[PDB]
């Protein structure tokens, strides 16, 4: 029946694309990667190259040894037995100093030190890769949407793991590094804080959270329905709106009354996306710092 | 009123039903028989919704409520101030809801366009039904279905989850937030990428895709493509729907325990289950 | 408290953020027109936004929305009614006329261009490096329109270089011309390419391309729109 390109019917290649230059430092990037014909059946097949400058190695490095330092303190707790730590991956946790050292650095290295040394490692890991967002931006010419994007993501992660320790006066409030713990923390601090539907920031980011699912289902829907006009060439459809671009905006006008253009929808986009991490910080770092029970704020409106 | 290139496209054709009865539009919106069947079911749900209300004693937004039947009623029908309405509301939403999409596909058929959009839509239409026919009918009553509220729907959240423990340790439920939570970081970066090359450093001219497969090359080493993001906010955003249907279709019926104890098949298993050491020995 | 002040603060913010994007959604396509294109009384309550100008690479000009907009182009369709809201019908041959779903946009008469300003789109014969990688080649292969007979052979495809993928395949006719077909509107199977879209009779008005190496914009969807058309309008030849 009738093609859906969901997936390519016919790969093509030909030499790698080294991409293009403007004020990129070449010297810095790598060669091309392998090409996968698996990935080609549903997006590019050439892996690299990648950009590895001084910054980029740094980032590396650093998230390299938080990953590592979380993975020593788990073989710790498996008593170096492979079979332990495999059978009990998901309940090994690296947790926080106790709430009696404060803010301090002051706690023993098995009891809160290397959660701190862990975080050291990961603050400077994501800071230095986001300064990375913006630079490989400017080096292209391009704006820094991305770079702007990504701190509204690393807002939710600094206040949970920062902000509100520090305005809590301990680290004990922080996350832990292990996977069922963070979830049992997250649980505790909603059961904490008196419930966090009742939390109007967090409905918020839910609501936004269900909006980029909706929309991006919307949009690659819309984009796949008009491709048969070219209209994932989203860029020159924006500099010369054609055929593609106003049957998709014209479906959305029928369907619901009104539309977006080529540009404005990736708007849309970037904005549903960025406010759930956005409203989500605002929610978490109130808790606790000025309301210590949203169902009792919720009863008294404020 | 028209978009300024709207008239070359507002031809006849395209209906499923009807041939050129409906064929029509009222500003901007197109009608179609699924327009009139979507206004009738929407009309009559909505009446029957302010009729729940003046039974309930309320006419405040965020108090109005219509609850599904007791449980004692099972899968049978019940009074209409007592689960009978939430029943009838539901055909009616069902009917709104399926008519949307058919209209939809009415409409990419006058446009010459793919089907994509309504057949993604059929994915939130299933994650609907789930709740309030699928799983009910399978745990053998309407009662468990969620009521019609905008903070009694939150109430059915936070009691259905806890029923099972802290629900996060479904792992059909993991596997859906990953989704989501994957889904917004793909939608925040397409909608960023696209922007930061359509509106460059100032006085720079536009750049191109090509521009933006080397700016992820550059930062990860890979780009998906534009004609892949596409693809992939589309996979991620269905994927996180059809995992939230399955692990809430699963939580009732196969596994009704705490989903806590589920992860015990893999401590458990005979190799390592009673070597000393670690969390659990 | 300071969280009642960030919440009625936000909200604030986001009528301010939808007015925003609301706005930036009506550069193209607005003012909204009657039928018979002067502007229509009722605007709604967002104005146009200021314009901005997106500059265009390799000398091709720049482009200031909103602008003044027009069609460019006749418009073959008539009112059936004697008021707003009805089909307009065509008054010739839809696909001929480039109406309905057969319709197309009076985009820039010159090719896109990748970043290096060559050309975005060629026949894979020119393209050096490139060649098939992965699935079952077309090329060669008969191709068969929704009525069930065969309109022609697959002589290339066409594809984007920068982005490497397959766009158009180049098929011949029994005249020994040759025609575009969207990659998205055939299906390729073993031992045919299947269009459902086209009768084998209409492959013949698919709009030509000027200089048979390169494909403009305009042709594009002078091309993709007519084959499209063809869902609606070649259904009484289609067919099982
Ligand atoms: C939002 C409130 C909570 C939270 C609540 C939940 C809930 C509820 C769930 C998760 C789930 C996840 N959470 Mg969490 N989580 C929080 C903050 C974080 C932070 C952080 C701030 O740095 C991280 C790194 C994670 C990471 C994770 C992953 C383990 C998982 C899927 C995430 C994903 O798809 O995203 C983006 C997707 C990408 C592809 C990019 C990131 C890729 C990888 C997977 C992240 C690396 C994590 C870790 C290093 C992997 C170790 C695996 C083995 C031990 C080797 N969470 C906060 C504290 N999170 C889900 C899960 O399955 O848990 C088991 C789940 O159900
Ligand atoms: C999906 C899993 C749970 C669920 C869990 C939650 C949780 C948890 C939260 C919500 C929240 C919301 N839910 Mg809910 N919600 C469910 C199913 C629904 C259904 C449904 C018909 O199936 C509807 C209409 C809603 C609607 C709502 C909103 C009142 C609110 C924000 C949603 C949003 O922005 O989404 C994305 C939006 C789109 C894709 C389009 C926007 C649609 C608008 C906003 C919906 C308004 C609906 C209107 C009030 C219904 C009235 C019907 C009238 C008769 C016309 N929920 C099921 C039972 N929902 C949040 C809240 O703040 O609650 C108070 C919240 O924290
Ligand atoms: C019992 C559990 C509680 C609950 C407790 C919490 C808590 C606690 C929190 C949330 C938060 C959220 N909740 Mg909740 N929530 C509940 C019930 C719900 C329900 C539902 C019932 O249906 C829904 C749909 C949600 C939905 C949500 C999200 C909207 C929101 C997180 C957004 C996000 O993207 O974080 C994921 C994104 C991030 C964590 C950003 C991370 C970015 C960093 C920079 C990434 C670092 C990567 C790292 C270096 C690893 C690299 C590895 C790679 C492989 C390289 N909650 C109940 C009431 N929820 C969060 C929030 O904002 O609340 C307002 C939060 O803190
Ligand atoms: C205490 C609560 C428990 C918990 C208990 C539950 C329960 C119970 C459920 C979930 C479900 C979900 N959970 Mg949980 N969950 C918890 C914590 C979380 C956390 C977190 C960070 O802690 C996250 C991120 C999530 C995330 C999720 C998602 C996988 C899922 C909700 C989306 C969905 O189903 O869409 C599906 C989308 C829809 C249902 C919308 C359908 C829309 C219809 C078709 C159209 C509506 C039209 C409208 C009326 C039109 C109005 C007209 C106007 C013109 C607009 N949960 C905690 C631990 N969770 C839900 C799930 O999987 O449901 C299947 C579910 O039932
Ligand atoms: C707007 C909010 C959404 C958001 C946006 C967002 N995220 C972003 C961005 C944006 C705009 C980026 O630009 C940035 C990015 O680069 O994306 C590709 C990023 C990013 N978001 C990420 C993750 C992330 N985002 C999340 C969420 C979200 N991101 C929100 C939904 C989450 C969740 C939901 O929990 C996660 C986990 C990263 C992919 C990336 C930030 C990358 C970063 O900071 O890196 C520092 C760390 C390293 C450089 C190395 C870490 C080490 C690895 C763990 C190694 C593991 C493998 C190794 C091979 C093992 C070796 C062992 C052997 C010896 C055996
Ligand atoms: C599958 C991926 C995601 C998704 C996709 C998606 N949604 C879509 C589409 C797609 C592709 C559309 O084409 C369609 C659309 O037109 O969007 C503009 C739509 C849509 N998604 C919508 C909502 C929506 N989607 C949600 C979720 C999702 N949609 C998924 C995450 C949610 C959540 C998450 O809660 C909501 C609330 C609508 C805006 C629209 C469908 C509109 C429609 O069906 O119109 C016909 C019906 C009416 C006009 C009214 C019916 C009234 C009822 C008879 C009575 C009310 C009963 C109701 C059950 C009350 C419940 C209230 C309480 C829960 C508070
Ligand atoms: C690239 O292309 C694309 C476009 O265009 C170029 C687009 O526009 C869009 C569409 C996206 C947007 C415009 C972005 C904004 C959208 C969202 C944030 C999603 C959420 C939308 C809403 C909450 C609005 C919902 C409104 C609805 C559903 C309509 C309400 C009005 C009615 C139901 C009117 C009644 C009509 C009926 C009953 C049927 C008709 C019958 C009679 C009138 C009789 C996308 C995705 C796209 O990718
Ligand atoms: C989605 C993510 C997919 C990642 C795919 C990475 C493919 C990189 C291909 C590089 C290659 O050619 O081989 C090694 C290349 C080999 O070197 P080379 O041979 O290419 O170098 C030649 C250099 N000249 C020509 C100048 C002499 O070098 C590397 O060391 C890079 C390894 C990095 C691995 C990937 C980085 C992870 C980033 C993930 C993003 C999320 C944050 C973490
Ligand atoms: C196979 O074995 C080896 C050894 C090879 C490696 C194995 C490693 C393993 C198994 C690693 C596993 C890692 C896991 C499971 C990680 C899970 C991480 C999760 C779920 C993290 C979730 C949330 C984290 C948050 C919110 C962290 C926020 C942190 C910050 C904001 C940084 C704050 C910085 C601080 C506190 C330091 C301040 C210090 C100074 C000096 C100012
Ligand atoms: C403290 C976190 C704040 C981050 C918010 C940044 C929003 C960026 C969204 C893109 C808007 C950028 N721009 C240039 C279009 O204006
Ligand atoms: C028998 C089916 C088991 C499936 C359950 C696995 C859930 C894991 C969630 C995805 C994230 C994976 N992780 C932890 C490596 O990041
Ligand atoms: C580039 C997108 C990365 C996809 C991974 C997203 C996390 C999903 C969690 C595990 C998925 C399990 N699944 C569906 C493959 O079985
Ligand atoms: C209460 C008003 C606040 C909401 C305004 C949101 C606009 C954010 C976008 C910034 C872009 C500015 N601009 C048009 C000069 O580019
Ligand atoms: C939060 C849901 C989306 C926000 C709603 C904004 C709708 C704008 C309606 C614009 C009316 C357009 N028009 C052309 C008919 O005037
Ligand atoms: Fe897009
Ligand atoms: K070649």
């Amino acid at each position: 029946a009738e093609y859906q390109n969901i997936f390519s019917q016919v790969q093509v290649r030909g030499p790698a694309d080294l991409g293009m230059t403007e004020d990129v430092n070449l010297a810095n990037r790598s060669g091309v990667g392998p090409f996968s014909t698996l990935l080609g059946w549903f997006g590019n097949a050439q892996l690299g190259p990648i950009y590895l400058g001084s910054l980029g190695v740094l980032s590396l490095f650093s998230g390299l040894m938080w990953f590592f330092t979380i993975g020593i303190w788990f073989w710790y707790q498996a008593g170096w037995n492979p079979a332990v730590f495999l059978r009990d991956l998901f309940f090994f946790s690296l947790e926080p100093p106790a709430p009696e050292y404060g803010l301090s650095f002051a706690a023993p290295l098995k009891e809160g030190g290397l959660w701190l040394i862990a975080s050291f490692f990961m603050f400077v890991a994501v800071w230095s890769w986001w300064g990375r967002t913006y630079l490989r931006a400017q080096a292209l010419g391009m704006g820094k949407h991305t770079a702007w994007a990504f701190l509204s993501a690393i807002w939710l992660w600094m206040v949970l793991g920062f902000i509100r320790p520090i305005l809590m006066g301990s680290w004990s409030e922080a996350v832990p590094y292990g996977i069922f713990s963070h979830l049992d923390w997250t649980n505790n601090f909603s059961l904490v804080h008196g419930n966090l539907f009742y939390n109007p920031f967090h409905g918020l980011s839910i609501a936004f959270l269900y909006g980029s699912a909706g929309l991006f289902a919307m949009h690659g829907a819309t984009i796949l329905a008009v491709s048969r006009f070219g209209g994932e060439r989203e860029l020159e459809q924006i500099a010369d709106r054609g055929t593609a671009a106003e049957r998709a905006a014209l479906f959305w006008r029928w369907t619901m009354g009104f539309n977006a253009t080529m540009e404005g929808i990736h708007r849309w986009a970037i904005w549903m996306a960025v406010l759930v991490t956005l409203t989500g910080g605002i929610g978490i770092l109130l808790s606790g710092t000025v309301v210590d029970n949203w169902y009792v704020w919720g009863q008294n409106h404020g | 009123a028209l978009l300024s290139f709207e008239r070359k496209y507002r031809v006849p054709g395209g209906t499923l039903v009807g041939g050129n009865l409906f064929d029509f539009w009222v500003g901007p919106f197109y009608v179609g028989f699924f327009g009139v069947a979507t206004f009738f079911f929407a009309a009559l749900g909505i009446i029957l919704i302010a009729w729940s209300a003046v039974l309930q004693g309320t006419w405040n937004p965020q108090l109005i409520s219509v609850y599904p039947p007791a449980l004692e009623y099972g899968l049978g029908g019940a009074p209409l101030a007592k689960g009978g309405l939430w029943q009838i509301i539901t055909i009616c939403a069902t009917g709104a809801f399926v008519s949307w999409a058919l209209r939809e596909v009415e409409i990419c058929r006058k446009l010459g366009i793919g089907y994509h959009i309504p057949f993604a839509f059929a994915f939130a239409i299933l994650a609907y039904l789930t709740l309030v026919l699928f799983r009910p009918v399978m745990m053998g009553a309407w009662g468990y279905a969620f009521p019609y509220g905008i903070w009694t729907h939150l109430d059915w959240v936070s009691n259905t989850g806890y029923t099972y423990g802290n629900f996060h340790y479904n792992p059909a439920h993991m596997i859906a937030i990953s989704f989501f939570f994957t889904n917004a970081l793909a939608l925040a970066l397409h909608g960023a990428l696209v922007l930061s090359a359509a509106n460059p450093e100032k006085g720079k001219e536009m750049r191109t895709p090509d521009h933006e497969d080397t700016f992820f090359r550059d930062l990860v080493g890979y780009s998906i493509g534009t004609l892949g993001i596409h693809r992939l906010g589309l996979l991620l955003s269905l994927s996180a729907v059809f995992f939230s249907a399955l692990c809430m279709i699963i939580t009732g019926t196969i596994w009704f325990d705490q989903w806590v104890d589920w992860w015990q098949w893999w401590v458990k298993l005979p190799w390592w289950a009673n070597i000393p050491g670690g969390i659990n020995g | 408290d300071l969280a009642s002040l960030a919440i009625y603060s936000f909200w604030i913010f986001l009528a301010g953020l939808i007015y925003y994007l609301q706005t930036e959604n009506m550069r193209e396509g607005y003012p909204l027109e009657n039928e018979d294109g002067t502007p229509a009384a009722n605007q709604g309550p967002f104005p146009l936004p200021k314009p901005k100008t997106f500059i265009l690479p390799h000398g091709r000009g720049t482009l200031t929305v909103p602008g003044p907009e027009s069609e460019d182009r006749p418009i073959a369709l008539a009112r059936t009614a004697v008021s707003e809201g009805f089909p307009h019908a065509p008054t010739g041959d839809p696909m001929k006329d480039g109406v309905g779903p057969a319709s197309w946009v009076a985009r820039r008469d010159l090719p896109e261009l990748d970043g290096h300003g060559h050309n975005k789109i060629k026949p894979m014969k020119a393209a050096a490096g490139f060649h098939v990688s992965a699935g079952k080649n077309p090329i060669g292969l008969p191709v068969r329109g929704c009525d069930l007979e065969i309109a022609g052979k697959v002589v290339d495809i066409w594809v984007d270089i920068p982005e490497q993928m397959a766009r158009f395949l180049e098929v011949e006719l029994k005249d020994g011309s040759t025609r575009l077909l969207p990659m998205q509107m055939v299906k390729v199977q073993s031992n045919r390419v299947h269009v459902n879209a086209l009768s084998s009779d209409l492959f013949a008005g698919i709009p030509t391309i000027k200089s048979p190496t390169e494909v403009t914009l305009l042709e594009e969807d002078k091309i993709c729109g007519y084959v499209a058309g063809g869902l609606m309008y070649a259904a009484p030849k289609r067919k099982s």
